[PDB]
């Protein structure tokens, strides 16, 4: 459970040793990871912005 | 999905945005059914959500 | 016997010619005509129809009269001109029906064993669908009585072809195709909620009908049973979904999300060429 | 035979052993009785089958049942022990195609064993079930008024 998984947790009062997860989740991962990008387009339009009036 | 997949590539050309008005010829709209497809989506859905409680009480 | 239907409007306009050639003329009840059909499945399709002359005086609701020698001659002409169809019943413009109509019901069941009727409205406001299904079985009876002999209420609904909305659709003109995202929401619920809690009011209507009246079927077999079916949810007071504020905290959870994503995201859609455009069409407007 | 079998119901093993323990001794074809019951090198190999039997028929409809009981409880409508519980509970989860739940905790165990994975199936069942029905309320029950107001 330390060096490798199977997601093991430990409860030292149930019996069954709960392995339960939700895998799919990637509605929040590829959005952060657009925003990761989206946020570096708005940096690389500010020199236009910071340009272009004066 | 629908929305992700088309989103990355709306948001591939600030990269070849500049200036030099004429210079540059590639202008297209990025924000098409991304308003509008999230907007009746979500908007229905959580009316959707709404149902639970409009029906019941 | 019959699973649904599947109607086409075109003979509900062809119902709307013969009301046009009946309402210039001594009109004393309603139009009786012919039903066509196209039945294949148990589920049931019309494509056409024609009707017949037809009337009635009320003093035993026994005079009334058909043309069988003419129904089958136009039957044999459009069973030439299209070998599909086939007669499947009739029609009655008048909204309620009366105890004539299993007379006629049971004296047109005797080309095919089954003959379906059509309520339509032409003048209709209040209604949903116009068009209706009975079929004549028999339940006998809980006092199993010398044959009651019932209209049975089958499922209906106005059927659909490919291309034969052409003429529809463009005739009408003023539609507002794809209301998705305005107010179509709205009409529902108005509609959903107040025509259906009427109904439901006039359910109530009808057990105050059982209070005061309604010995009559006073009908503790099917009522109080689909009843149960609704009574599935006795929902008084104290509310008792403890275990379904976390399921409705579930509803709005994942829509929440998509909410707050995506809207960050979509105002990071509006501002990026609105700020660009505006500051160009602002200062280079001189 | 048969009544062990249609909807199975709960089992006791002792009523079991008087009503298939009075045929080992009265006679009418005594060989196949022998064979599956009276022997003893093989045919209590198949008392151990019938024991294999009784415990299914405990687990089958355990299976299909029984969401928030205790174990105790569980054991003593198992007819069966705590410690025959773990044995004849092990012997049969090594099946490993039944998925049940217990816990220790004082010795308290509880069930719905899939935890739930379910906000769908609530608003599939309950919505689209009511208000269908309710599309129907209209249909049938505005009949069944005009038909009761036909016949007045």
């Amino acid at each position: 459970i330390l060096d490798k998984k199977f997601h093991g947790i430990l409860d030292q009062g149930e019996g069954v040793l709960i392995i339960f997860d939700e895998p799919p989740v990637d509605k929040t991962y590829e959005a952060a990871l657009e925003t990761i990008q989206n946020m570096s387009k708005v940096v690389d339009s500010l020199y236009n912005k910071a340009k272009k009036l004066t | 999905n629908y929305n992700k997949a088309v989103e990355e590539e709306d948001k591939m050309t600030p990269e070849q945005l500049a200036i030099k008005n004429v210079g540059k010829q590639d202008p297209k709209r990025h924000l098409e059914e991304h308003v509008d497809v999230l907007m009746t989506s979500n908007i229905v859905q959580c009316l959707a959500a709404m149902l639970d409680t409009v029906v019941f009480k | 016997a019959v699973q649904k239907v599947v109607v086409h409007p075109l003979v509900l306009l062809s119902v709307v010619d013969h009301f046009n050639r009946i309402g210039k003329v001594g009109n004393q009840k309603r139009v009786v005509g012919v039903l066509l059909g196209s039945w294949q499945k148990k589920v049931l399709d019309v494509s056409n129809s024609f009707a017949v002359p037809f009337d009635e005086d009320d003093k035993d609701d026994s005079v009334w009269f058909l043309d069988h020698d003419y129904l089958e001659n136009m039957y044999g002409m459009f069973k030439k001109v299209n070998a599909r169809e086939r007669i499947v019943g009739w029609y009655h413009t008048g909204p309620k029906l009366h105890k004539n109509d299993i007379a006629i019901n049971e004296l047109m069941k005797r080309y095919c064993p089954n003959s379906v009727l059509v309520i339509i409205d032409v003048k209709p406001k209040d209604l949903g669908l116009p068009t209706e299904a009975y079929i004549s079985v028999e339940e006998v009876h809980d006092d199993g009585t010398p044959t009651s002999k019932t209209f049975e209420h089958v499922t209906s609904e106005i059927g659909a072809e490919e291309a034969e909305e052409v003429g529809v659709e463009h005739l009408l003109r003023d539609i507002k195709d794809t209301t998705v995202g305005t107010l179509s929401q709205r009409i529902t619920n108005q509609v959903h909620g107040l025509k259906g809690l009427n109904s439901k009011l006039l359910d109530i209507r009808s057990y105050l009908e059982k209070v005061a009246t309604g010995k009559l079927p006073i009908n503790h077999q099917i009522i109080y049973q689909l009843q149960d079916v609704f009574n599935l949810l006795p929902d008084v007071s104290l509310q008792e979904f403890v275990k379904a504020f976390y399921l409705k905290t579930n509803d709005q959870m994942v829509v929440v999300y998509l909410a707050s994503l995506i809207r960050s995201v979509v105002a990071l859609h509006n501002l990026i060429n609105n700020k660009i455009a505006n500051r160009d069409a602002e200062k280079k407007e001189g | 035979l048969l009544k062990l079998f249609t909807t199975m119901e709960l089992m006791r093993w002792s009523t079991l052993v008087e009503d298939y323990g009075m045929e080992l001794r009265k006679g009418s074809l005594e060989s196949p009785a022998t064979d599956v019951f009276g022997s003893t090198e093989e045919g209590e190999k198949r008392w151990k089958d019938l024991k294999n039997r009784v415990v299914e028929h405990n687990i089958r409809i355990m299976a299909k049942y029984y969401t928030r009981i205790t174990m105790k409880r569980m054991a003593q409508l198992l007819d069966l022990s705590v410690d025959e519980s773990e044995a004849f509970l092990s012997n049969l989860v090594v099946n490993k195609t039944i998925f049940a739940k217990v816990d220790r905790l004082a010795g308290i165990i509880n069930f719905q064993r899939p935890k739930d994975p379910n906000n769908l199936l609530n608003d599939w069942s309950q919505k689209l079930n009511s208000l269908m029905s309710l599309v129907n309320k209209t249909t049938h029950l505005i009949a069944k008024e005009e038909m009761i107001h036909n016949l007045q």
